[PDB]
């Protein structure tokens, strides 16, 4: 199975193609076009054609919520007219379940003013919270870019952590048990204010 | 020739197909008036998250009524502006996965360009021709020269028609769609209160209508919304007037949701009759939005050779004078 | 300062853009070609030029060795000739320091018949090793490539772990304190077996 | 017309810069012999490592001796094949990497091309030509009648001739590079002991080298040095003289690293003062691996409008005639 799996959620927009259960392309670009600057144009430039995947996966989130549903809106069109197989995947269940640090585990992102973060242990989380500054305990986990945002006891950040390369995997395998998908016409960005 | 349209600018999402020798092929729209209400407006992040979430279940039904494959569509035609940012970029969204995926032509439309042409669905006008577009932000007089060539001759300097029957249902404690409240309300009317008029000079094209607020305030809600409505759809009649013997130009196009009005379908009518000049209103469902005027708007700009390249970005305001020089 | 840094350890050859201490560009495929095949017109393809970059960095390995002499020498030629600093990275030392396990650390790669591993402690490690079956005490670390592979008590495999990111970063560190980079005469590729 | 050329075939790293007009403007070579002397041959890994290590140090010298820019270069020229493929590889990494920087054309070149055309450098051979090439491991006759058409007309059946000297220098104990050893240990012979021949019939073009190893240990150290070299350059013109017979074609040249055997160059030359052909034999630097043989053949390949894309890929043996039917 050969899987497109796409990210929106940052200004380092990425996405990776899944075979054999593993990673055989990432692109990984950051940058300050609009998202709609860069799509469908850079995947043109590189030749990725929507008619070649047998399925597709995106991220919800949490990130920039316009950028998130433009990818995903980019995905359903893809997935539901070519009749294939969707998969959602989420950002900071990526970044706890990926981090061999001990329990529990704080992933975070920043988006705009607000730094959201999740709390996870062995076998339960929380919802998205956003920090207002409170001590917490476990340790923090997040990207490189974030670096001078400290949550928790200790931290990690990861140099890189394309979450489209991550999501894929785990696409691969969710499609091994579910191999319908998830519903096309459900899949959203995480909301977590509301309008 | 055929189009798949995508209209997404603020709060409907409307899909349609439209062939120039068949017609109508397909045309689905759903209305975001419902989750509005409760807030006497449109909030832009709802709207977003709303079209994200009804463009596929639209989509759906559009090709199960319509019976059409994708494969037959020759472009995709789409609102790039003016209009909400957030609910614009889904629809754009929308339009070039289909375009890259189908490899299929993009055809860039102003919202105000499909109110134009709602009407050369049902008949043809020939240039040039005066546009009145009355909707829920715009009342625009435009001089039509030909496709994409628009001159602005004025506008609203305060509130928009559309804003001002809004602004009155709301100060009647009515409900938030305004206009269809007065439009039925105001037949039970009978008297006629007058109202003031604006400060400006007689001849002047441009428009204002917020005064009307501090007179309604400072004065039977029937004959209110009678009267209000009367004052309006006179202030349209004089300035339409006006334009076209300022122009010389005797047809007049009018367009856009206020459009759909019954009275003033009546008034203008009635002074084509007597003054002689040719008028074209569209069917009510082509007065407020739809895209089955976006794709007519599309076949012309698509005919004349123009197409948009795949990185094409929608904006908030794009004049129409300017977008028309931009893009044709 | 912009860096370019390149990885062609193995299959998955990639490369990355640095700037601002952060990635900024990554490019990964996992292809079947040959080196020369894909360099350097894959750098033509994605408007890659050696003159736009105020630094290079590159992988010595572990890896399969000719297509490390090849990386190297393009990256090599480049920096000579532009005058501009180079920097050599590690593969297994990257691996270690950036799995946040508990210590000892025995990351280890894959090359045709030899899986070579080393051994990390807080302060210090060992040489580049072969493994012949022993049983190792601590973390082993590797990738999903190389998943059928156990060395150590337990195991972590990276989803995807691209080299030439986490170098590139490293290198940009490196030449904050040392701005000359390293002698371009003197880089090549890690070898641990001899001819 | 001006190019940088790169030859890493086999196990010497050699640079050098030509100009059609002017000429040699640089020429470096760094062998290693001194390395594989410990092996009694060439280890390919240990190549390719030396070749990486030596490059750039050797290009620095290039540089500063021919006071060039690079950017004054036209095309790079490059071997692409027969050899060590792991050497290969770090010359034309090499030749690219300079090629994308300096947005320069990519000119591949066959090695035993290189050897035909460096006697070129002194003075051009009218067409159609003899070329009997004699290295470490040919030892072949073709027919060429324009570049990029050689026709191949006869080979070694077994040892080419450089590897009997290996095995005759090493057999006697000596070292290795064989050929040069043993040119200069004959020169003390004087008395020739016989030895056989092989056992194809007069006539045939093909040669054969190794049964003279049997003959030796079969049987005064500088006397079996001169009695094979005697019998080895023997063989060499008389197969020479039996093409030139078969062919009607009186114009031989004579090139490779075995060409720089002084006496072989007295046979061929005497030979050639006795039955009245023309010969041409290069100065003994351009004898053996060079890079300016190469470039010369760039040239010629250049002006004919033929260059490689940037994904050009090396390879251990496309044949001579092969190569030069695909890139000319
Ligand atoms: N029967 C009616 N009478 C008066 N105004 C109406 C009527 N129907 C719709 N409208 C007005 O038309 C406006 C919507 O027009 P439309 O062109 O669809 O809106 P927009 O393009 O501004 O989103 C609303 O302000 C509404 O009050
Ligand atoms: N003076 C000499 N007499 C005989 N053979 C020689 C002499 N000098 C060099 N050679 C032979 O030439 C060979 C190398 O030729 P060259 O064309 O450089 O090698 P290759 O192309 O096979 O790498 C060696 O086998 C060497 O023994
Ligand atoms: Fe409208
Ligand atoms: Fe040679």
């Amino acid at each position: 199975m050969k899987i497109l799996s796409i990210d929106t959620s940052f200004s380092f927009i990425n996405f990776s193609v899944i075979e054999e259960e593993k990673v055989t392309f990432l692109h990984y670009l950051k940058s300050n076009k609009k998202t709609l600057e860069l799509l469908p144009k850079i995947f043109e430039e590189l030749c990725i054609r929507p008619e070649n995947f047998d399925a597709f996966a995106v991220s919800v989130g949490v990130g920039y919520l316009t950028s998130l549903r433009i990818g995903v809106t980019f995905v359903k069109t893809w997935a539901y007219t070519l009749g294939k197989p969707v998969v959602s995947y989420k950002n900071l269940e990526l970044l706890a379940k990926k981090t061999p640090v001990p329990f529990p585990k704080i992933p975070y992102l920043k988006v705009g003013s607000n730094v959201f973060y999740q709390i996870f242990e062995e076998s339960s989380s929380s919802e998205v919270k956003v920090f207002k500054g409170e001590e917490l305990r476990g340790y923090g986990i997040s990207l490189k870019e974030f670096e001078d945002i400290k949550l928790g006891e200790k931290q990690f950040f990861h140099d890189i952590f394309p979450f489209s390369a991550y999501g894929g995997i785990y696409a691969y395998e969710f499609l091994k048990e579910n191999p319908e998908g998830e519903n096309v016409f459900e899949i959203e960005p995480i909301y977590v204010k509301p309008p | 020739m055929r189009t798949l349209a995508v209209e997404t600018s603020c709060d409907e999402t409307a899909l349609a197909i439209y062939d120039d020798q068949k017609g109508v092929l397909g045309n689905v729209i759903l209305s975001q008036a419902v989750v509005h209400s409760p807030f006497g407006g449109v909030v832009p992040e709802l709207s977003a998250r709303e079209h994200t979430r009804n463009i596929l279940p639209i989509f759906d039904r559009l090709l199960k009524e319509s019976r059409i494959n994708l494969e037959e569509i020759d472009f995709i035609s789409f609102t790039l502006t003016p209009g909400l940012i957030l609910s614009l970029v889904v629809g754009v969204a929308f339009a070039k996965a289909l375009a890259y995926e189908y490899r299929k032509p993009l055809v860039p439309v102003h919202h105000l360009e499909g109110h134009i042409y709602s009407v050369f669905l049902e008949k043809k006008v020939e240039y040039p021709f005066l546009a009145l577009i009355i909707s829920g932000g715009h009342t625009d007089l435009y001089l039509v020269r030909d496709f994409g060539r628009y001159d602005f001759l004025g506008g609203t300097l305060d509130d928009a028609v559309g804003e001002a029957y809004d602004k009155v249902a709301k100060m009647l404690g009515l409900g938030y769609p305004g206009g269809p409240i007065i439009d039925r309300l105001a037949k039970e009317g009978k008297k006629l209160y007058p109202l003031p008029k604006p400060l400006m000079e007689e001849g002047n094209l441009n428009f204002s209508f917020s005064g009307l607020k501090t007179a309604i305030l400072n004065l039977r809600k029937e004959d209110i919304a009678y009267s209000f409505q009367e004052t309006v759809v006179e202030i349209l009649l004089e300035k339409s007037l006006w334009a076209m013997k300022k122009t010389g130009i005797k047809r007049l196009v009018v367009v856009g949701g206020v459009s759909a009005n019954s009275r003033l379908r009546e008034v203008f009518k009635k002074a084509s009759q007597e003054y002689g000049f040719e008028l074209y209103i569209p069917h009510p469902s082509l007065s407020t939005d739809n895209a089955l005027m976006i794709a007519y708007a599309g076949m012309e700009r698509f005919k004349r050779g123009v197409v948009a390249p795949l990185d094409v970005n929608p904006q908030p305001n794009i004049p129409l004078e300017e977008f028309g020089r931009i893009w044709t």
